[PDB]
């Protein structure tokens, strides 16, 4: 299991970025796909979760990125999507790409500077 | 909608995998209410309210769907599951029914029954890991991770809420992942919060490729509006089948407009309901009804230790039944010893010693008896169910209920024989004493024997009590300090002959007078006809009766139906 | 649920045996995890649900459960040891994390 | 017109009403919803005067304009019972006829007829004033009709103001409309009736005409329906169509206990709901109208019952008088009562059968055996009789008795007295029927002081179970504790197989205050003195026994069945203090 993230740079605020999480050595239509964020100076958050093929691919964001923020998958390139607006704000993080949450955060990734 | 709780989590962790499992009736047409031309199917993903009268009688329409019922079995119709015909093999299989009262030990946490469950429901093809995990994701779909180490304890204990209660029954009656799941009334006794969660987790589990059957009498709004599929019963005949937010037009469009501020279901209820006005509001009924239809592994020793293990687990840690337990043998100890008191300046005579013997034999079987009534029918309700279901054929059961009632006995012996030989100042020795120690232990075990097949034969409380009471008296009688054992034509004789209250008497007066010549042994002996079977003699006809009993028992269990 | 991570900052040396206090604002019953941040930004969980450990995990990390409050004991302390821990739970939605601990050599 | 009021009320022994205040009028019937914790049934308890003895009332309840004290809710205030606690072998007239002669007293039973007739008529229970209650499932009248029966005996003593305690949980849907029908109606009868539901239906909104809301003894909102929906509709929380108003609105005014964010939510949603209420112009009205009849001068007297305290001895004759007839029109509970020490007899009939004289073989020890049985089997027919057919008539006393009817203390003695006669005739038969059989020393003066023997320790049982009754609920826990008693006095107190004279000190003192050792002399006394033995061997006579088991028994008989007489009325003078402890420890 290998999980690498891409997309990280300078943008500007009220603009659009999207992050790449590459998903590498596990079954990718049966686990989970989770966002968890860290600010440089706060714990860490989550942020969003993207469901297996037995929730019908469905989506679910937190209380303050609802509307904002919208991820999805790619099942035939095995690679995860986050489409991020209206950033740069306060959404600046080191955000991190997980694989399982409810069984405990296991086989984190690499975290890119947005 | 928004007036309860949105803070919940909208994932599926353990769904059903495998092929969509369909429902299917046919003009179903129940004879002892009068269910006339029932026709429904259903398929994996849609959950079935049936609202009104889902009753016909003492069983509901559930338990007729599942072929079970307390009333009429004859049948006019025909029962289609997953393409193949009705049959006890094929609901006891893919089929999974959820009562309406549950059966959950009060003793044991949520995680220890529901490891339990799956040892029992899972093959032993399953590792360790596997149970585990299984328990696990069971848990964390029911969201019972927050109270997965909280005691399950039913009302007088602390235990936990009634909604937790019944989710945690049904993750039993999910843990073996099942096809179909049918649940009666589960929203009955419940807070309205609590209601619409767990209408919502319903919902949630049918929608993970599953098929849910929910049964309500008088659902509420916000019960009503989360239904996907509705059927409305009045009197045994469907009206209305289909979705619920399309009841309301239906019923416009057939010409029965819903007033405003007023519940669709309790209205369509209450406007068809029958009461001269009898037969008025009949064919009210059949002419709604009429128009409807123009529209449309692991193994026994595995299962016996798991029982066993239960057992012992929901026993060691019952506080106060335990401690009432030695409060009344210690209580009973003390005044047998306190009363027949040989220690001092006057020492016990004849009559006094064999009162005493007869005492010490024929005063605990009262409360064995009634302390055995009370715990078997405790759990006469749990145990049928699990019959039911299909866990274990009852046949490792009874030496499973065997070794998990002997330690809580031999502890009782123990406490009642304890401060008893010494207080009366009997014969001292080591051999004597568990000789006697042996005896009582054979014949109160006897006793627990013969109590278990008297309650497991009788399902009623009152009739099982009474006949316990006059099998003791009868064995009370036959004893052979009241009516001197001689006094017996052709029935009391036989009755003697096969009480153990006699025998153990007997033993009493062989091991307490043996070669002992008191003032005013041996004469009493030859007059009364304790010596016509020696000690081994006994013991051999104590362990027969013993053996007797058990069998009768296990047939009762294996034959005899445990209806509560 | 809220949890707080005590302390906030330790400083040890090697060999000395350390233990981390998370508390949970609520009983979770056991499901709490132990996540290792490195400095180089690479995150590894090293204890899941208080009582087993990951693969790959060195045998010298333990958790234990002393009524609310769950420690993360760590012995026979190795100079890779100088990264962020994290306690979390997740036995109730949402997942919230700790407040963290600098561990520094 | 009638009007009732209450200003601040308030139950604190933990704060369960918290400034509740309420106001009815003649002709109109009032409503009140609330969750399991909101405290309905105590503020209905404080209004009718029942519970305010436990704990400190406070408030003002204005009646007419006059505001009556703590001593006069009882007579003023009626209240309805859920459990409806009535006699199944009684019909709905002769009950009708035994509570107005308990609450009224005016003379020839004329009067007394036509006002259940008229009573009866206006409730519409004509058609089964010549049937059994029985039970709903065994034949007998419905729920709804029993409902209806207790409404009427609880209008015979025309009351102005009545409560319900759930008139309509546990019933169907059709029983329970008809149930509200009924009291709407007697509401428009000039009447006032305030009575609470624990879930409506959707088509009882419109058919009240005050609805009130509580939430753990706040109150929520009582106005009418209309300004009810205007005020929900102001606060920002608009009714959806076709979603049951009385649940919406119950669901609103809840507190969500399952989180720790949403019981806030919804206690901030109450406490938001009550402050909006608090400044409508409703509750100003309300206060206005409170505050106006208080000051007003123009109502008549305050409506109290037309019943008058009756005689002690009227009482006692008319309870007397209605557990006979209870008691005859039920078959089974006199058929038991005569046959089971019938059947105790023939049980040890059919293992004795016989006693034969020699002291080797059955001479002294099956007399014995047979006095035990006998000494340890009346007390407990007696137990079962009492555990059997009393706490039906306790339920029915202790529902009757909060309403100033008669007292718990006259039930008892009633049920003494009508308890005599049938015990009585039972042991008389049962000796007739055994005591010649078995031979045991025939003779008439025999065979009457066994009767006597053998009827005196029944009764003593039976008041010692009835007092255990009175003294705890569970009848199971009372059967234990009277088992457990008879079992240890027949093996102390009896002298048969203990020899008291050489028994220690305490057990020797223990055994003074047991009838079992009175009972055993006097069995002794009577069977071993004209009697002789012989084994064709430790004893030749019976005089020797009598010495043996008790010497100065001979001398003492008198003395011993003059104690077993006397204990039968400390029985009475010790359930007579238990029922007066009873009534108040509740």
């Amino acid at each position: 299991v290998k999980l690498v993230e891409s997309g990280g740079g300078l943008v500007q605020p009220g603009g659009s970025l999207r992050l790449s999480c590459a998903t590498s050595g596990f079954t990718f239509s049966e686990f989970f796909m989770e966002w968890v964020r860290q600010p440089p100076g706060k714990r860490l958050e989550w942020v969003a979760v993207s469901r297996n093929e037995a929730n019908d691919y469905t989506t679910d964001y937190s209380a303050s990125v609802k509307g904002r923020f919208i991820v999805s998958r790619d099942t035939s390139q095995n690679i995860l999507y986050l489409q991020m607006n209206a950033l740069r704000a306060e959404d600046t993080a080191i955000y991190y790409c997980a694989r399982d949450a409810w069984m405990g955060f296991d086989y984190w990734g690499q975290g890119t500077t947005v | 909608d928004r007036l309860f709780s949105s803070e919940s989590d909208n994932s599926l962790y353990f769904t059903y995998s495998g092929q969509p499992n369909t429902l299917e009736v046919r003009d179903l047409n129940y004879q002892v209410l009068g269910i006339q031309n029932l026709s429904f199917k259903v398929r994996s993903g849609q959950m079935l309210a049936i609202i009104g009268s889902s009753g016909c009688g003492r069983a509901s329409l559930l338990d007729v769907i599942t072929g079970r019922g307390h009333g009429g079995k004859i049948k006019s119709g025909q029962i289609w599951i997953n393409g193949q015909p009705s049959s006890p093999q094929l609901v006891r299989k893919c089929v999974a029914h959820v009562r309406q009262h549950n059966q959950l030990l009060p003793n044991l946490t949520v995680r220890e029954t529901l490891a339990f469950i799956a040892q029992m429901r899972l093959p032993r093809t399953f590792s360790q890991a596997q149970r585990d995990k299984r328990v696990e994701d069971v848990i964390a779909e029911l969201r019972l991770r927050q109270c997965a180490d909280t005691r399950v304890g039913n009302m007088y204990v602390r235990g936990l809420s009634g909604g937790e209660r019944r989710r945690v029954s049904i993750g039993v009656q999910l843990l073996w992942n099942p096809g179909i799941l049918i649940l009666d009334e589960p929203t009955s006794g419940l807070d309205s919060f609590t209601a619409h969660n767990l209408v919502k987790t319903l919902s949630r589990l049918a929608k993970g490729n599953r098929l849910v059957l929910i049964s309500l009498h008088q659902p509420r709004s916000d019960i009503f509006r989360l239904f996907d599929l509705v059927l409305l019963m009045t009197s045994g005949t469907p009206i209305y089948l289909g979705a619920a937010q399309h009841m309301v037009q239906y019923f416009t469009a057939i010409g029965y407009p819903c007033p405003r501020y007023s519940n669709p279901a309790d209205f369509y209820v209450d406007l068809t309901s029958i009461d001269e006005q009898e037969l008025a509001t009949r064919e009210k009924a059949q002419s709604l009804a009429a128009l409807f239809l123009e529209k449309v592994m692991p193994g026994a020793v595995q299962q016996f230790t798991t029982l066993i293990r239960r057992q012992i687990s929901n026993d060691f840690r019952d506080l106060p039944t335990l401690l009432e337990h030695g409060a009344e043998a210690c209580l009973m100890s003390m005044t047998i010893g306190f009363l027949y008191f040989g220690h001092g300046s006057i020492q016990l005579s004849f009559m006094d010693t064999a009162a005493l013997l007869f005492m010490i034999g024929a005063l605990i079987p009262f409360n064995v008896i009634l302390d055995v009534i009370s715990k078997c029918y405790s759990e006469r309700a749990m145990l049928y169910y699990e019959l039911e279901d299909g866990l274990y054929t009852t046949g490792p059961y009874f030496f499973a209920k065997i070794l998990g009632e002997l330690p809580e006995h031999c502890a009782y012996i123990i406490i009642y024989g304890m401060p008893t030989y010494w207080l009366a100042n009997l014969r001292p020795g080591l051999q004597p004493f568990l000789l006697h120690f042996l005896l009582v232990w054979l014949v109160v075990f006897c006793c627990r024997i013969m109590a278990l097949a008297a309650a497991a034969l009788l399902p009623t409380f009152h009739m099982a009590s009474f006949f316990s009471n006059a099998l003791y008296n009868s064995f009370y009688l036959a004893g052979g300090f009241m009516i001197n054992l001689s006094s017996l034509w052709t029935v009391p004789a036989w009755i003697s002959k096969v009480s153990f209250l006699r025998w153990c008497f007997e033993g009493l007066m062989k091991i307490q007078f043996s070669r002992r010549t008191y003032k005013m042994g041996d004469k009493i002996l030859s007059v009364m006809e304790l010596d016509s079977y020696p000690l081994y003699a006994i013991y051999l006809i104590v362990i027969g009766l013993s053996g007797g009993f058990m069998v009768l028992y296990y047939v009762s269990l294996r034959f005899i139906k445990q209806k509560p | 649920i809220q949890m707080t991570q005590s302390p906030s900052s330790l400083s040890a040396s090697l060999g000395e045996r350390v233990s981390l206090t998370c508390r949970a604002s609520q009983e979770i019953s056991g499901y709490l995890s132990w996540l290792q941040q490195k400095p180089d930004g690479t995150i590894q969980r090293l204890i899941y649900a208080a009582f087993s450990l990951d693969s790959g995990v060195p045998k010298r990390f333990s958790g234990s459960r002393s009524g609310s409050d769950y420690s993360l004991t760590i012995s026979s302390l190795e100079s890779e040891d100088l990264a962020h821990y994290y306690c979390l739970q997740y036995a109730s939605y949402p997942c919230t994390f700790g407040g963290g601990t600098k561990l520094e050599i | 017109p009638h009007s009732l009021g209450i200003l601040h009320a308030s139950y604190s022994v933990r704060q369960i009403l918290k400034d509740v205040s309420l106001y009815v009028e003649s002709g109109q019937i009032m409503c009140i919803l609330g969750s399991s914790g909101s405290g309905k049934t105590t503020l209905l308890d404080a209004m009718s005067g029942r519970l305010g003895r436990a704990g400190t009332f406070l408030g003002e309840v204005y009646v007419n304009g006059r505001a009556l004290r703590r001593e006069q809710f009882q007579d003023c205030f009626s209240y309805v019972l859920q459990s409806d606690t009535l006699l199944s072998s009684l019909t709905v007239r002769e009950t009708l006829h035994y509570t107005a002669l308990l609450a009224i007293r005016r003379g020839n039973p004329g009067s007394f007829q036509k006002k259940v007739e008229a009573v009866m008529a206006e409730l519409s229970l004509s058609h089964v004033a010549d049937r059994l209650i029985g039970n709903y499932s065994l034949g007998g009248i419905s729920t709804g009709e029993r409902r209806r029966v207790s409404i009427a005996a609880q209008l015979l003593q025309d009351p102005k103001v009545m409560l319900f305690d759930e008139p309509t949980t546990g019933l169907d849907c059709m029983t329970a409309n008809q149930i509200v029908v009924l009291l709407v109606e007697l509401a428009r009868r000039n009447r006032i009736v305030v009575l609470t539901i624990h879930q409506p239906r959707s088509e009882l909104f419109q058919l009240f005409d005050k609805i009130a809301i509580l939430s753990f003894g706040e109150l929520i909102f009582c106005g009418t329906p209309a300004e009810m929906l205007d005020f929900f509709n102001d606060c920002g929380y608009p009714c959806p169509e076709h979603s049951n108003p009385f649940d919406f609105y119950m669901d609103l005014t809840s507190v969500d206990t399952q989180s720790k964010e949403r019981e806030i939510e919804t206690s901030k949603r109450v406490q938001m709901i009550e402050s909006a209420y608090k400044k409508s112009a409703i509750c100003h009205k309300t206060l206005k109208n409170i505050e106006r009849m208080k000051h007003l001068k123009t109502l008549p007297m305050v409506p109290f019952k037309t019943k008058d305290s009756p005689g002690v001895f009227s009482k006692l004759g008319v309870l007397l008088r209605r557990v006979t007839r209870n008691l005859v029109r039920n078959k089974l509970a006199v058929i038991t009562r005569l046959l089971q020490n019938l059947i105790m007899g023939l049980f040890l009939l059919f293992f004795v059968l016989r006693v034969r004289s020699n002291v080797l073989k059955g001479a002294i020890q099956d007399r014995v055996g047979l006095l035990y049985q006998f000494v340890g089997a009346t007390p407990y027919t007696g137990m079962l009789n009492a555990v059997n057919l009393f706490p039906v008539l306790r339920a029915v006393s202790d529902q009757e008795s909060q309403d100033g009817l008669y007292q718990k203390w006259q039930m008892m003695l009633a049920y003494a007295l009508h308890v005599l006669p049938f015990s009585v005739v039972a042991t008389m038969i049962f000796s007739s029927v055994c005591y010649w059989t078995l031979g045991l020393h025939p003779e008439v003066a025999r065979f009457g002081y066994f009767s006597a023997a053998l009827l005196a320790p029944h009764l003593i049982g039976e008041f010692l179970t009835l007092v255990l009754l009175g003294i705890v609920q569970n009848p199971n826990i009372v059967n234990s504790v009277v088992a457990l008693l008879s079992i240890a006095g027949v093996l102390v107190g009896s002298g048969f197989l203990r020899n008291i004279q050489e028994m220690p000190i305490p057990f020797k003192i223990i055994s003074y205050f047991t009838f079992q050792k009175y009972c055993s002399e006097i069995l002794v006394v009577n069977e071993f003195y004209g009697l002789n033995f012989t084994c064709g061997c430790a004893f030749t006579q019976g005089i020797q026994f009598i010495e043996k088991t008790c010497p100065g028994a001979t001398s003492r008989f008198t003395m011993n069945f003059l104690i077993l007489y006397s204990f039968i009325p400390a029985l009475v003078i010790l359930g007579i203090v238990v029922f007066k402890i009873r009534d108040h420890l509740i």
